[PDB]
């Protein structure tokens, strides 16, 4: 079949909104505090993760529908939300190749042992790279994953949310976009559709195992001063 | 309160 | 006439302390983020700022008598005299050479400009150099410098402060000892004292001047974002 | 609160 000009209108949307805020050169990375490999590598991250939390919440004011929601319900699902589609948008830059984050020469090189000297078992940093790999490999349009990350960022179900039934009515038509999609011009992509929304179970997961080494951290006045302002505010709960 | 989160959400 | 082995066993430990609590190569001030010359410069002194103040706690523990205050004092007399205290060890890399701190290259050279594009006018930064010139021209002994640093820390006149009898009594040991000293060790210092008693008056204009200034910049989201954990507090009047 | 401020205070 074919997709309409309504749906279309919003692929348009999510993927400008993306280039408009991720720079496949990494090369603001340079503004935050130097990487170092206890914690050495926390004010380096720190400053990633803020930087990215406010790069996210420039492509969610730019997702039709959000911004006509209440700032309550908007920051309720960017703060639930958050450091999931930091994970999501973070596909970009990882490599099957190497298995990690590359943003730059040595410096901006994110191996999983970084993340260690950031607040961060190794058992746990484990799943994170199964999801990067296993989210890798479906190999996704542009417009797809720009799409995925739409629809995660507009889970109904999010700790805080509140008109819960306008966020399920938003994301449902994001969600038909991207099956629209997959079928009108991803080839071999029968059962792909099915895999992305299996991704966002995982990220759940994951997001939930980093909300206790987070919170652990952050009890630490030692360790939670090194992280920034807007990081202590998405992250924090004081909602 | 959330005095950031608001400002940059315009 | 000679110092007694109390007073001097006092230097011993403020100098030592110093010592301890300051760089003359500035090799750390590559960890904050860079500077950049709307308020460019605000994410590097923000990290300067910070990094000192955790210096000036450093120097202050190590200060005789002020750890056994209570928390609450202690922590009074910081966040009260703490933006003193910095333009006070600040003098040791100012230069009339060039009227400017000079703490590395081009990168870490501050001209009185860099600390406009971090939130401050030009007709408050006049006051500082001010203060900068005539502090340094008293060309004080390592021994005054610190001295005077410990007298200002323990200033019984800072809202906030409950025991203001036991601080009045430890800082007046302090202007002894300074006052001692100038006496016995420096020349034509006849002088000296009175003028380095009327330095802390001038650092209280400049300590109120700023807090206006800081008051402004932290009531702005956008700017205080920029700010760390550490600053947020001591400058932050949740007292 | 002052949370840093104590810790560094030891
Ligand atoms: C940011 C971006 C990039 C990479 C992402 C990374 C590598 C470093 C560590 C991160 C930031 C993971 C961390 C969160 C660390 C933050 C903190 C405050 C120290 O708890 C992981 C937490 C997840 C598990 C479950 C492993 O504990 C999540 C995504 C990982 C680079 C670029 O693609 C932009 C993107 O926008
Ligand atoms: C730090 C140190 C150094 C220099 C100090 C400076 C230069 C840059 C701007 C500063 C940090 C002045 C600023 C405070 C700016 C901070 C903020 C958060 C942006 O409001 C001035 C405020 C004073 C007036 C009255 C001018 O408004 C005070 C002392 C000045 C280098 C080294 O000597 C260690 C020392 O330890």
């Amino acid at each position: 079949h074919m997709l309409s000009d309504e749906q279309m209108q919003i692929i348009n949307s999510l993927v400008e909104a993306h280039h408009k805020t991720y720079d496949d050169s990494y090369s603001d990375f340079v503004r935050f505090r130097p990487p170092v490999r206890r914690l050495s590598m926390l004010p380096h991250l720190a400053d990633l993760v803020s930087y990215s939390i406010q790069k996210v919440i420039g492509f969610a004011k730019m997702i039709p529908g959000f911004r006509d929601l209440t700032a309550e319900d908007q920051i309720a699902l960017l703060k639930s939300s958050a450091i999931e589609i930091i994970m999501l948008r973070s596909n970009q830059s990882f490599s099957l190749e190497d298995m990690s984050w590359s943003c730059g020469g040595p410096d901006f090189k994110y191996c999983i042992n970084d993340v260690t000297k950031a607040g961060h078992t190794l058992e746990l940093l484990e799943p994170l790279v199964k999801f990067q790999v296993g989210l890798k490999k479906l190999k996704l349009h542009e417009e797809e994953h720009v799409l995925l990350m739409a629809i995660c960022l507009l889970s109904p179900d999010r700790p805080g949310v509140q008109d819960h039934v306008r966020i399920e009515a938003l994301q449902d038509r994001l969600c038909d976009v991207l099956q629209a999609y997959i079928r009108i011009q991803h080839p071999g992509g029968r059962l792909l559709y099915a895999k992305m929304i299996q991704k966002l179970a995982d990220l759940r997961s994951l997001n939930e195992e980093h909300s206790k080494q987070y919170r652990s951290l952050s009890f630490q006045p030692e360790h939670s001063m090194q992280l920034t302002p807007l990081v202590l505010e998405v992250f924090g709960s004081e909602v | 309160k959330h005095k950031i989160l608001h400002r940059l959400l315009q």
